[PDB]
Order: C-alpha cells, then structure tokens, then sequence
C-alpha cells in the first residue's frame, strides 16, 4: 500500500501535512516488504528440493502400475496432470497493490514433476546422492521390507497390488470433482483490503471525509486540525492492516515449513 | 492514472556503477536503448538474452538479472541441470565408494532483552 | 562561456559539531554538475543566492555590489577589502556606471546613513545567500577552467542586516600603468563526515539512480542487489469541466426594457425565483448614469445562490436619484421608497429621455408630497386620502390647510440633466429557507480523452 | 517549551497530543516486540529439537540432520545462536548390474 | 545547565572531541546533543545522561 | 465483546456518534469469532484420534 494516495489521494495540503508524523511510511513500507519477501522463500523450500530435473521414460509402465493421472500429461494448458488440472480449475484501487509471485505455476508444476520422476525411477536415492535406478516392482518389495512384511508376500501377489493401487489412484478425481484450507487464505487477505479502503469514509470526529472538501469550505486553520484527525484515523487503520499482516504471515510460515518436513 | 514504485538494479558498487531501472506495472509506453517488458513492470537498460543463467538478481515472474555480458544483461532462470536416469526393467546401480560430507547449519536462539 | 561544475558549492549548513554520521541534510546548494555561466561588466539577477567562484594569484577582484535598485534613494550593501583587510559596509551611495600616484576607490560618490560599519594559481570561493534578512557569507581560499576535486566551505561572517537583494554587480582591478556566476537551488544532499569533523564527500539526491539508492540508504558503498528507492507518478494536464446546457434566463430582459415604468409612490415588485439568471447582459451593457452595488460585488453576482430575487422599478428626477441608497432623507425616502440600513441589493438608473419626456409636458408621472409620518423599509403607500396640515377637517375637500397628497412631474425635453426623467431598478436578495433557487451559470467547459487529465 | 510559550489551558491540550502521539509509538514497539518474540521462540525450539535428535543420537528423518545419510553432529556456540556440523554418509562411484 | 540557549540536564566532563573553529556543539548519531563548548573558556565538555 | 455495549453503554446520543467511525465494531467481532472457533478444533484434534 502506498501510504501517501491512501491517507491524501493527490492532495498537496495533506501531502505537507504527513511530514509532522515523522517515520511512519517507513514503518509501513519494511513491515509489509519483510513478509513479501519471506512469501518467495516459503515456495522454495517446498518445491526447490531437487538439484536436477528428472525425467521418466516414454514407455510408462511400471510394473503393472499406472501412475498418468500424476505425471505431466502432454496435451493440457501448459503441462499439468489430470489430476493437477482439477486442482487448478476447483479453486491499483488507491494504492493497494498487488505484487506477483516469483515463481510462476509453470515453475511449480517442472518442479514438481522433477520429484515424481525421481522417486518412480530412482526410489529414495537421488536425494542423499546421485540418482541410483532400481526396477519398479523391487522398489515396492523393499518398501514392505521397510514396515515388517517380507518380500516374497508381494512378489506372489504383484497384480493384486498393482489393480487395488490403481482403482485407489482413479477415486481420487472423484473425491476432487476440500480446498478450504487453500480458499481461506484468499478470502481472508481480500476482506482485510477491502476493509482498508472502506475505512476511507469515516469522518473520525471530522466534519467531513473529503480532503478537498474540508479544506475549501471551512477556515484553513480549521481545516489542519480537521485534516489531521483524518490522517490519524486512516494512519490507525493502516497500522492494524499491517499488525495483522504479521501475524498472518507466521500463520503461513508455520505451514510451509511443515509441509517442507 | 498510471503510478507504481521504482527499483533499481545494481550489480554493486565493487563492480560498476552502471544501473538498470524497473517501472513496476508501468505499461511501456506511459514510461516518460534497451527496454524489455516483463509482468512485472517495464525494464530500462538492461539487454535481453535468450539464453538461461541461474538466478542472481531476482526480477520476478522468472526473470532476474546478471552483471555478465559488461554492461548489465536480463535473461530467463534455469530450474537446473536436466539428467535422465538409465532405467530399464532389470539394470541396477549401487555404489562401490563412498565421500564423508560436513554441512554446517545456523539457528537463532535469542535476542536482547529491552526495557 | 558557459563551464560544467563538477562537485563544487558545498558549505556547512550549519553549526553543530559531529563525528561518522552519514547526515542528510535539505538546504540552498550549487546541484552537482551544474550549468554555471562565465564571465570575463553588467548588472546580473539574484533570485536566490549565488555561488561565485574565480582564479588568479592576483586580486582582480575588489568587492561586490549588492541590492534591490543598485542606485540611490535605497540602502545598498558594499564589499571592499583593500591590501588591509575586508570592509563590510551598509549605507545609501551613489555608484559610478563604471565604478574601479596609485590612488584608488572611484566606486562611489555617497555613504549616507550607515547603518552597520566594520574594519580590520589559486582559488578563491564563495557562497552568498540571504535569508531572514541575513546575509550569508562562505568562503575558502585553497592554493592549487577550474579543476576537479571536493572542498567544503566554512563561514565566515554573520551580518544582521535586514538588506533585500535582487541583483548585483562585480568590481575588477583595471591596467592603467575571470570569474564565475552560480544560483543556489533546494537540494538534498547526503553528507560523509570524518572523525575530525569534515565534510569529505557528498551524493546529490537528485540525479543519477544510483546516488537515490545511497541516500535511501544512507551509504556511499551499496552492496549488489535491487533496492526500492522511489515511485513513478503519472501527472493530469489540463482541466477538464462539463455543466448542462443552458435553459432558462430569468427575463430581466423585460424588466429594463418595458414600455412602460411606474410612479415612484407606487412602484413594483417582481419576484423571479425559478432561474439561472445571467448578469452579464446587465454589467456589460452600460449605458447606466448610477450603478451602486452594495452588499455583494458587482463581479461575484455569477457564483452565489439565493432563495429569492426581487426588482423594483419606477421613475423619478435627476437629483433624487441619489436618495435610493440605505440611510438617507428627502420626499423621495421618507414618503415613498425607503431601503433598509441593512440592504444587500445595488440600484441601477439611467437616463430615460426621448421616452418619457413630452414637448408639452408629461403629467402621467406622480408623487406623494405630504405625509403624516415616514415610511418603513419596502412600504408602499396608494392613499388619495386628503392630508392636514392645520387644526380643522376638511372632509375630504381640499382648500385651505387642505392639500392632495400626488404632485406631478412635468417632464418636458427641453429641460436640464438632474430635472430629466431617469428609471431606476433596485434589486434586492434574500435567502429565507429553501434550499435551492435562482443561481447564475457556471461557466465555460469542454471534453477529451484517452489521457489522464483532471 | 509549550509553558514557556503558552497558558495552561491551552498547554494541556498541546501535550494531550504529544502524549498520545508517542504513546501510540510504545504500542507499535511492543506489539512487534511479541509477534518477534514468537518467531525466534520457534527457532529455539528447532534449535532445542536438533540439539536432541541429531547431537544425543542418530536420526533417520530426511534432511533433519544435514544432506546425507545422517552419522553424527557437533555442536558450537555462536552469538545469540547455534551451528551444527552436520556429518553425512554419501555414496560414489556407481556401478551398473543386471 | 543552559548553554546560551541550550537547555539540558546532565553530568558535564572534559571531552576529546575537536570542533571545528566555527562550531558551538556537537550532536550523536539519531542527533542528540553530546557536546558543548563554554563560551567563556572555549572547552568542550561532554554532557551524559 | 459487544462492542457498543463496552464504548458507550447503552446511550443512544454515544451510540449515534459511535457510527461516524465506520466498521470496527465488526471487526472486532469477526477476530475474536475466528480464535474462538479454533478453541474447539484444537481440542478436537489433540483427542479425537
Ligand atoms: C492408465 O489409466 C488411464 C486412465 O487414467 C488409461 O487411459 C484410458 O485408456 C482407455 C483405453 O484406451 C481409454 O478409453 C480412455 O479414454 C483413456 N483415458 C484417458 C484420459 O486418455 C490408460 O490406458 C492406463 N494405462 C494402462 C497402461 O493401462
Ligand atoms: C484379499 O482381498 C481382496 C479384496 O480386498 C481379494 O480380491 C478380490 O477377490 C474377489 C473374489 O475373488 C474378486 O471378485 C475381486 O475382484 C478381488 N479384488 C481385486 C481388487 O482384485 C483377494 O482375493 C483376497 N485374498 C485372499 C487370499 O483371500
Ligand atoms: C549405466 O548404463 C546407463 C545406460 O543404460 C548409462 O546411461 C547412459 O549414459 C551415457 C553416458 O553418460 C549417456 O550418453 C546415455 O544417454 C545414457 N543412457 C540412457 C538410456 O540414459 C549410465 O551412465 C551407466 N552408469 C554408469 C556408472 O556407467
Ligand atoms: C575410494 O576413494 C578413495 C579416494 O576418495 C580412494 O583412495 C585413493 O586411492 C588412490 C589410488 O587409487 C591413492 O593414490 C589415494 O592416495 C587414495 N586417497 C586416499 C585419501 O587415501 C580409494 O582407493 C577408492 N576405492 C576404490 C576401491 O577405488
Ligand atoms: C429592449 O427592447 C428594445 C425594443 O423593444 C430592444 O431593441 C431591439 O434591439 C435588437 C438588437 O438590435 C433589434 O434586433 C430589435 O429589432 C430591437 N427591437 C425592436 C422592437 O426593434 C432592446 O434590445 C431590448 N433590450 C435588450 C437588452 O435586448
Ligand atoms: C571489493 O573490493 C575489494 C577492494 O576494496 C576487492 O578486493 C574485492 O575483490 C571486491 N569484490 C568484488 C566482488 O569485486
Ligand atoms: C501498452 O499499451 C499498448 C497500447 O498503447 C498495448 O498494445 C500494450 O499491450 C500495452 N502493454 C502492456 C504491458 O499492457
Ligand atoms: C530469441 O529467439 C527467438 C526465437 O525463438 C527470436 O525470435 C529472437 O529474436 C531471439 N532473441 C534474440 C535477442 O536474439
Ligand atoms: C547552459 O544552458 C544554456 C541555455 O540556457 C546553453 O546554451 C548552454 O550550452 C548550457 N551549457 C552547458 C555547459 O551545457
Ligand atoms: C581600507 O578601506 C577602508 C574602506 O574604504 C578604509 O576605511 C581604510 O582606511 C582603508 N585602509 C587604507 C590603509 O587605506
Ligand atoms: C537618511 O538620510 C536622509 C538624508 O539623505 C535623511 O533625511 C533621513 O532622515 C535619513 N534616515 C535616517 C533613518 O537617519
Ligand atoms: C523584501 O521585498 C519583499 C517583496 O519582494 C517585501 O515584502 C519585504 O518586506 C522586503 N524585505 C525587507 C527586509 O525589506
Ligand atoms: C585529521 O584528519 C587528517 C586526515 O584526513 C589527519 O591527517 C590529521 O592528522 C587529523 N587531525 C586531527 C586533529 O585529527
């Protein structure tokens, strides 16, 4: 938010006036450009884990299962899965701008799909190391391993595991076709900037909200006192719309470093 | 009518003094050599490259800028390196060495205490 | 000649020691890499200080000229320093046009009463403004087209002189046996002191991109990055304005012009309230002998609204014309049209002949003569009633002590201005308590597009 | 300077404001203070977590302990902070099989 | 202690800083006034809390 | 909080000028529902396993 086309709005006698205040854009300027700053830091630490981008085979089949509806599907807007293309398509006022994100959801989705490709052809090595290949099929053997049933129990068994792991995958478009914890953050940042604007037509014990009107009918050195109460007033407001800000932002920081772990 | 913030990009003092100016969300032709037009804004005096660097400078909305070509250079960012792991359905790969890594990693634990 | 400064015109802006603090401070400054003029004289502006440097191991220079007419008449500043030392002085002179054995000093012929006296290659600066009626003197001489480098510049006088100044002049040693001109500007600068105290470098705040990120920063060494250092503002031309038509025009028009006027004992009263009502065609038709507007201007009638509007109108003499005003005396005031002590209207006359006299005599104009006791503001009086002026009625008889109360005027054309017939039109507004009525026309307007305008 | 120049009545109303001008300054300090406090009390007890799991024993969570299969971690003091040395078990040199 | 105008409270000792041959008082950084001189004797003193 | 209830108290001359400042009433409401709710929730989770 800039400040000065909030609290004046192309106005020389309020402009002069803000001078008497001290610091206080500045305040506003680093509170709010620290935590836009963070909003970047948050995305790669949850995306930005792979050194390389990782790449499947054309012939994708992996030991009977079918893993399309997560990988990039070569034939949709840009290069998102089916199953990303539902995540995607469910979900300069007077200062109050709105900055763009660093990386874009091109970025996103190569990232992404880097991970996808890593963990199907290389398992869990390539992130301790290089990417080391290892079949499929023995992939998901020593991954039983891992929580107490042995191996042969699934090699007798690959098709039925393959079949229930596949019908598992199609419900989840079902499922899709939810995201609140993902509309909440939308709303909640948009009814706190429309609640700033509308805050622009108190008077805050002035006789009027209109700095060109206070000024040109009344008596100039009624008009300071009248103007500065107004300047107070919004002031007060844009101070609480940065508090809370703050606090929302560690609100978002706790979460990204959680979904990072 | 038209308003935005200005920036300006510095590759350091040590280095040069040349500087290229970004008009944030300024349409190119509402602005008043090199301009480039990107979603962020409008930037002046900086060359457009079509060739990927790592990120050095962050513009935005995958641009960012270098002090490598010497004026002062923009470009796209790389994500990284691509490689193709060899997989097949009976080929294997295991290590026959092994490196010892150290990694340092910093955390704040305090500040000073005000009255 | 005209030269590029560099880095030049920097001084103290004040007392205040300090050690290692990038200070930003906003005062009158030379900018940096200036446009400074070159001279090699005439009389030269001042508007705001002046930035005066020169070079020569000999001394060329032999004093200034300052002031607002560089004459007499006025107090004027003089600046001398013989071989002895630096003269300030402030009396009225007289200068010669040209001002300049080994005798010296035929700048002036006067020193009037003074009223502050005061006795005691290379480069030679300095620095002179004049500010709350002080004028300000930096200098510095440093041994050495001027070269390239940074120096700051101490005081070196302090003179509570109250002078104004608007121009000034050089004096120059003659043979008979190069200079520089700079004007101040309000910048801010970000200055770099030393830990002895000094000014030993300096950022111009408004120039290059670069030496905005210094001073936001308040640095002279930035680190490689982006920084946020200001904001774009696009600005509105012209100003645009767009009102309705037109409508309607109050018909004053045929108020001045009807064919016919009314007796002074019985006047009339128009009421227009519904209207935009255009007073141009009343001021810029002026062929009136009488216009006294007394409340409001005459130019300021085009942007008040009232609630209502009343015009009265009659004819009377030449002389008592001057009757129609707020607190007066006559026939004319007493008996048939008073204003009140508090009136906020303007009569308007002029000369009616050719349409109200008659060769023969107009008789169809009247007026009361007598009446018992004086009228009130805005009454009107129509009795034909008989007045007394003994101790008998009369029933309504006239005779002795018994006189009609209606004169005549005689109005004939061969008579003289002041005894010619004049009709008059007093206007009167009042804002009782409706809130909207009869108000005139905006004014001009117009209309564009595809840019920002106001 | 307000008394020297001014009468109490009006005095008490030109200091009525500076108070609460300033007063609203200790208000910003302190809420910032507390939202600030949080972040550095969120540091600490990660500091505190891997002072537990990656210094007093070995850890198999991913990337908690360094980039590496986690061995062992020392310990050192910085100013109003901690560093670890994280030390890591990589692998080199592979080989292909059927 | 009043300086010729400056008002103040605090202790006054002998200082190590040098003005310059034109300068009253000294301010630090966030300018506050740290230094004086004594119009009389012309020493800088340092003024502290 | 019911705000109106807190600043004037039941005074419809405070009440009526109270509304020349606008929305913060409801705001003052919708903060304090949105960490009451969470009340709840966390408590729900920490057992209902
Ligand atoms: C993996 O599942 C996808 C569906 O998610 C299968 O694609 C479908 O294949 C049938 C048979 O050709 C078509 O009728 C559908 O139209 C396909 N769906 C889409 C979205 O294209 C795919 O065949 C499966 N792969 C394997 C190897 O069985
Ligand atoms: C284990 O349970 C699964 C079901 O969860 C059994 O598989 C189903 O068997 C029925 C009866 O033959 C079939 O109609 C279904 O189509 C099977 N489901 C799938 C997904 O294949 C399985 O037979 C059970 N195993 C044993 C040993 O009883
Ligand atoms: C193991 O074999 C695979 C091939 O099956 C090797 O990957 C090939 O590596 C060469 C050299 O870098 C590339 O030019 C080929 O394009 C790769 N082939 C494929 C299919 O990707 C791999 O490098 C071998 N590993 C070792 C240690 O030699
Ligand atoms: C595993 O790697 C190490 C190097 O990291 C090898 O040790 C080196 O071996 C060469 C001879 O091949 C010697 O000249 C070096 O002095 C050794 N380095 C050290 C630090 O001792 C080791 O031989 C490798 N193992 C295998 C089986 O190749
Ligand atoms: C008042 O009335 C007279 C006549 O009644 C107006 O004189 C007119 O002037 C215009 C402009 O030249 C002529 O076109 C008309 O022919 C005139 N009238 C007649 C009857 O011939 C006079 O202009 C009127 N006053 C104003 C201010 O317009
Ligand atoms: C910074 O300047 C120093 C000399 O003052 C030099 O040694 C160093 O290489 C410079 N750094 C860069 C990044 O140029
Ligand atoms: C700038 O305006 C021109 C039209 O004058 C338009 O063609 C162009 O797309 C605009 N640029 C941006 C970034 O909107
Ligand atoms: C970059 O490549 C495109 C084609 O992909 C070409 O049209 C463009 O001119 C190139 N840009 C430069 C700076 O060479
Ligand atoms: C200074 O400006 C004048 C016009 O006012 C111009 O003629 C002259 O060339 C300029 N001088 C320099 C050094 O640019
Ligand atoms: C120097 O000039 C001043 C001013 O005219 C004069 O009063 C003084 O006597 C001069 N000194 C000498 C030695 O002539
Ligand atoms: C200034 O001098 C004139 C004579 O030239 C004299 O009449 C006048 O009184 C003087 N003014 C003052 C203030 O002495
Ligand atoms: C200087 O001139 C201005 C008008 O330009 C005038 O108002 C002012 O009083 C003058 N100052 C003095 C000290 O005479
Ligand atoms: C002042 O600083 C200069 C270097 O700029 C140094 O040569 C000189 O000795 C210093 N003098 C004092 C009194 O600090």
């Amino acid at each position: 938010v800039d400040c000065t086309m909030y609290i004046c709005g192309d106005s020389t006698e309020c402009s002069n006036l803000l001078l008497q205040y001290g610091s206080f854009c500045t305040q506003l300027k680093r509170a709010l450009t620290g935590i836009a700053v963070e909003q970047d830091k948050n995305t790669q630490e949850v995306f930005a884990q792979v050194k390389q981008i990782y790449k499947t085979p054309p012939i994708k089949y992996f030991g009977g299962f079918n893993f399309s509806q997560i990988l990039p599907d070569p034939s949709k807007p840009s290069k998102r899965s089916p199953i990303e293309d539902l995540l995607f398509n469910k979900v300069k006022f007077n200062g109050l701008t709105v900055l763009p994100p660093l990386l874009t959801d091109e970025m996103i989705a190569q990232y992404t799909s880097a991970l996808l490709a890593g963990t199907i052809t290389s398992g869990w090595t390539f992130g301790a190391g290089p990417a080391l290949q290892i079949p499929f099929p023995m992939q998901m053997a020593y991954r039983f391993n891992g929580i107490g049933v042995t191996q042969n129990v699934l090699y007798e068994n690959q098709k039925l595991i393959a079949n229930q792991f596949n019908s598992a995958i199609g419900k989840i478009q079902d499922s899709l076709s939810a995201l609140g914890k993902l509309q909440d953050v939308v709303n909640h940042n948009a009814q706190a900037l429309n609640t700033l604007v509308k805050q622009l037509s108190s008077k805050f014990g002035a006789i009027s909200s209109v700095l060109n009107d206070i000024l040109s009918r009344l008596d100039p050195p009624e008009a300071e006192v009248q103007i500065d109460r107004l300047i107070t007033g919004r002031l007060q407001s844009l101070q609480t719309y940065v508090t809370q800000q703050l606090i929302r932002a560690a609100e978002i920081r706790a979460s990204a470093n959680l979904a990072a772990t | 009518c038209s308003f935005g913030g200005v920036s300006v990009i510095t590759p350091g003092t040590n280095t040069s003094n040349q500087v290229a100016v970004l008009y944030q969300g300024v349409n190119c032709t509402e602005v008043p050599s090199n301009v480039f037009q990107t979603r962020a804004g409008c930037l002046i005096g900086a060359e457009y490259v079509n060739n990927s660097y790592e990120c050095d400078i962050p513009i935005g909305a995958g641009i960012c800028a270098s002090y490598q070509t010497q004026s002062i250079i923009a470009y796209t960012m790389s994500l990284g390196a691509e490689n193709s792991v060899a997989y097949s359905n009976n080929s294997i790969a295991i290590p026959t060495n092994f490196t010892i890594s150290v990694t340092t990693e910093i955390l704040p634990v305090s500040m000073t205490k005000t009255s | 000649s005209y030269t590029n400064s560099f880095t030049r015109g920097v001084y103290y802006p004040d007392k205040v020691f300090r050690s290692s603090v990038l200070h930003s401070t906003q005062d009158l400054f030379l900018p940096f890499f200036s446009n400074v003029t070159w001279f090699h004289n005439p009389v030269l502006p001042f508007n705001d200080g002046v930035y005066f440097a020169s070079t020569e191991k000999s001394n060329i220079i032999r004093g200034w000229i300052f002031g607002t007419t560089l004459d007499s008449k006025t107090q004027s500043l003089l600046i001398v320093n013989n071989a002895t030392n630096v003269v300030i002085k402030v009396c009225e002179f007289q200068f010669c046009n040209d001002p300049f054995m080994e005798s010296e000093f035929r700048v002036y012929s006067s020193a009037n009463n003074c009223t502050f006296e005061y006795v005691s290659k290379n480069l030679r600066e300095f620095v002179f403004k004049n500010i709350d009626g002080y004028f300000k003197i930096y200098s510095k001489h440093t041994p050495i087209d001027l070269p390239q480098g940074f120096s700051a510049l101490e005081p070196l006088v302090d003179l509570p002189i109250g002078i104004n100044i608007t121009r000034f002049q050089t004096l120059l040693a003659l043979h008979r046996s190069a200079y520089y001109v700079g004007y101040l500007q309000p910048r801010t600068f970000l200055l770099k002191y030393n830990e002895n105290g000094t000014i030993t470098d300096a950022v111009d705040c408004a120039l290059d991109p670069l030496s905005e990120t210094k001073c936001t920063l308040k640095s002279f060494t930035v680190e490689k990055g982006i920084y946020q250092t200001s904001n774009f503002r696009v600005q509105p031309t012209e100003s645009i304005v767009r009102f309705p038509n037109i409508t309607n025009l109050c018909p004053f028009d045929e108020v001045f012009n009807a064919t016919r006027f009314a007796s002074v004992y019985a006047w009339n009263r128009k009421r227009i309230s519904n209207c935009v009502a255009d007073y141009s065609v009343l001021y810029n038709f002026a062929p009136f002998f009488a216009f006294k507007c007394y409340g409001v201007s005459p130019t300021k009638l085009n942007d008040l609204c009232f609630t209502n509007v009343y015009a009265d109108s009659f004819v009377i003499r030449g002389n008592e014309v001057s009757q129609i005003a707020p607190g007066q005396t006559g026939n004319i005031a007493d008996y048939n049209y008073k204003l009140p002590d508090d009136f906020t209207g303007c009569v308007i006359a002029w000369n009616s002949n050719k349409l109200d006299s008659k060769v023969g005599g107009n008789y169809n104009y009247r007026y009361r003569l007598f009446r018992k006791s004086n009228l009130k503001p805005f009454e009107r009086d129509i009795s034909t009633e008989i007045y007394q002026a003994g101790n008998k009625p009369c029933n309504g008889v006239a005779g002795v002590n018994c006189y009609f109360p209606l004169q005549s005027y005689g109005f004939r054309p061969t008579y003289g201005v002041g005894h010619q017939p004049y009709r008059v039109v007093v206007l009167s507004f009042e804002l009782l308590h409706a809130p909207a009525t009869v108000c005139g026309p905006k004014k001009s307007t117009n209309l564009v597009k595809n840019k920002c305008v106001n | 300077d307000i008394l020297s120049r001014l009468d109490p009545p009006e005095a008490e109303v030109q200091i009525d404001r500076l108070i609460t001008g300033r007063l609203q300054s200790l208000q910003t300090y302190v809420t910032q203070q507390l939202i600030r406090a949080a972040e550095i009390r969120a540091s600490a007890n990660l500091a505190a977590t891997k002072m537990s799991e990656c210094v007093l024993g070995q850890s198999k969570r991913v990337d908690f302990c360094g980039k590496g299969y986690h061995l062992m971690s020392f310990p050192q003091s910085a100013p109003h902070g901690v560093v670890f040395l994280h030390v890591t078990y990589v692998p080199a040199q592979e080989k292909n099989f059927t | 202690f009043n300086f010729n105008g400056l008002t103040g409270t605090g202790v006054l000792t002998e200082s190590n800083k040098k003005f310059l041959p034109f300068q009253q008082f000294g301010r630090d950084i966030a300018d506050t006034t740290d230094a004086v001189r004594d119009p009389q004797t012309l020493e800088i003193l340092d003024i502290t809390p």
